[PDB]
């Protein structure tokens, strides 16, 4: 006798798959993703961001800002001595 | 994902096929009933001549 009819209907395996809940999320997260970003040091920008791009970058963990940094501590009080003298 | 959605797209068709294919048969065995009775008829003449 005739084959049934369960199997021309689907809508439990297209609603009733657990990739669904993956795929709502990447079509929304992927998709409204800028392939590029727009420049990754800029902070202080006033020739300062040059400071932070030779310096303070990801690219680098130098110890140049560190060193200019603490001779300008020197140079503080340094010059407060002069300045007391 | 796309492995399960491939599955079921090629299936929506050929279940229809399926479906008359069993109908298609299902007629046969309808016609089948009036061969039946010709299969009866064949046997019980063969039994009176016999017998005579």
């Amino acid at each position: 006798v005739s084959t049934l009819i369960p199997p021309k209907v689907v809508s439990s395996k297209n609603i009733g798959s657990a990739p669904n809940a993956k795929r709502i999320a990447n079509v929304v997260h992927f998709y409204k993703s800028l392939p590029q970003g727009p420049a990754p040091a800029i902070k202080a920008n006033t020739r300062l961001a040059r400071y932070k791009a030779k310096y303070f970058d990801g690219d680098n963990a130098s110890g140049k800002p560190l060193w200019h940094f603490a001779l300008g501590i020197i140079a503080f009080g340094y010059s407060m001595e002069y300045y007391f003298h | 994902r796309i492995d399960s959605v491939s599955q079921l797209q090629n299936v929506a068709e050929t279940t229809k096929v399926l479906f008359d294919v069993s109908k298609e048969t299902v007629e046969l065995e309808s016609e089948a009933f009036e061969l039946k009775q010709k299969v009866e008829l064949a046997h019980e003449a063969k039994a009176v001549l016999d017998s005579w």
